[PDB]
């Protein structure tokens, strides 16, 4: 049976969460049976990135989807550009990979005020390396020893054998490329099935996304 | 009822050690991570270290010289050992499952208070 689409989508539970995931353990939340008003989301805060792929950005208040997935994590400023299709680097290769045919939006903002501390916040981690690149929307939460050279590890950390996770360090005096950014990736599912997420019935065209 | 219970914990002299423990209802609480986290008065939540499902550990790089984390799998119990404690180390100490998943995907213990002074 076709779904009820009357409630407003609970974007606040994602965007306003107290503590974000570490990027290697990025958190996914399914969004369904609700009305996504992107004009309201866009005006809810000052975002430094708000870019959509695989979809017309101005049509977002009129488009319908079978599901929306909201993926959230923290990275440093210089890495936000890697959250896009066809990028490479430590984040895109080993932590969070978007597909080439990505359908969704990437939303990010500077969280120096919340996520950095005098003396340094080490609470957020990233993965340093993997034997192979992540597939799109793959999550790796394992902690196997990575053989960085020609010495066999036999499961032991040591010479040329590295533990694969690493703390960021977030102090408010960091340069902006080393300051924390909270990221939300909205993935739009398009299965051949009844829509469960739609824009508002009486909607303005989502024009404000053009004038950043 | 409560699924994550810290014990140990109480008064410590400056320069002393304390060992904390955390008993889990189930071993799935170590999938994928179990963490020790503390909160000092005045201060923000500070992650101390984690033990991952594999049995390996990663410690806050600014505290690694003072902290050890270990597990007893039969008892579903995680241990925190800290040495050379100072007044700064007075805090509520918590055991958190899947801390790296953020506040919407984690599971918190009740906490145990550790107080340092003369
Ligand atoms: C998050 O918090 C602020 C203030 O409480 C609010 O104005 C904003 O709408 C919230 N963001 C979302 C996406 O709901």
């Amino acid at each position: 049976r076709f779904p009820n689409i009357t409630n407003l989508c609970p974007f606040g539970e994602v965007f306003n969460a107290t503590r974000f995931a570490s990027v290697y353990a990025w958190n996914r939340k399914r969004i369904s049976n609700c009305v996504a008003d992107y004009s309201v989301l866009y005006n809810s805060a000052s975002f430094s990135t708000f870019k959509c792929y695989g979809v017309s950005p101005t049509k977002l208040n009129d488009l319908c989807f079978t599901n929306v997935y909201a993926d959230s994590f923290v990275i440093r400023g210089d890495e936000v550009r890697q959250i896009a299709p066809g990028q490479t680097g430590k984040i895109a290769d080993y932590n969070y990979k978007l597909p080439d045919d990505f359908t969704g939006c990437v939303i990010a903002w500077n969280s120096n005020n919340l996520d950095s501390k005098v003396g340094g916040n080490y609470n957020y981690l990233y993965r340093l390396f993997r034997k192979s690149n992540l597939k799109p929307f793959e999550r790796d939460i394992s902690t196997e020893i990575y053989q960085a050279g020609s010495t066999p590890c036999n499961g032991v950390e040591g010479f040329n054998c590295y533990f694969p996770l690493q703390s960021y360090g977030f102090q408010p005096t960091n340069g902006v490329g080393y300051q924390p950014y909270r990221v939300v990736v909205l993935s739009f599912e398009l299965l051949h099935a009844p829509a469960t997420v739609c824009g508002p019935k009486k909607s303005t065209e989502f024009l404000e996304v053009l004038f950043q | 009822e409560v699924q994550l219970v810290e014990s140990g914990g109480g008064l410590v002299q400056p320069g002393g050690s304390l060992r904390l423990s955390c008993a889990a209802s189930d071993f799935s609480f170590y999938d994928y991570e179990m963490s020790w986290v503390r909160q000092a008065p005045g201060k923000a939540l500070e992650w101390i270290g984690s033990m991952y499902h594999s049995g390996r550990t990663y410690i806050n790089p600014s505290l690694k010289s003072l902290v050890t984390i270990s597990r007893d799998n039969s008892k579903n119990t995680l241990y925190l050992q800290m040495n050379s404690l100072r007044a700064e180390d007075t805090a509520m100490y918590y055991c958190v499952s899947n801390w790296a998943s953020g506040s919407t995907g984690d599971y918190w213990g009740q906490g145990t208070l550790v107080t340092v002074s003369s």
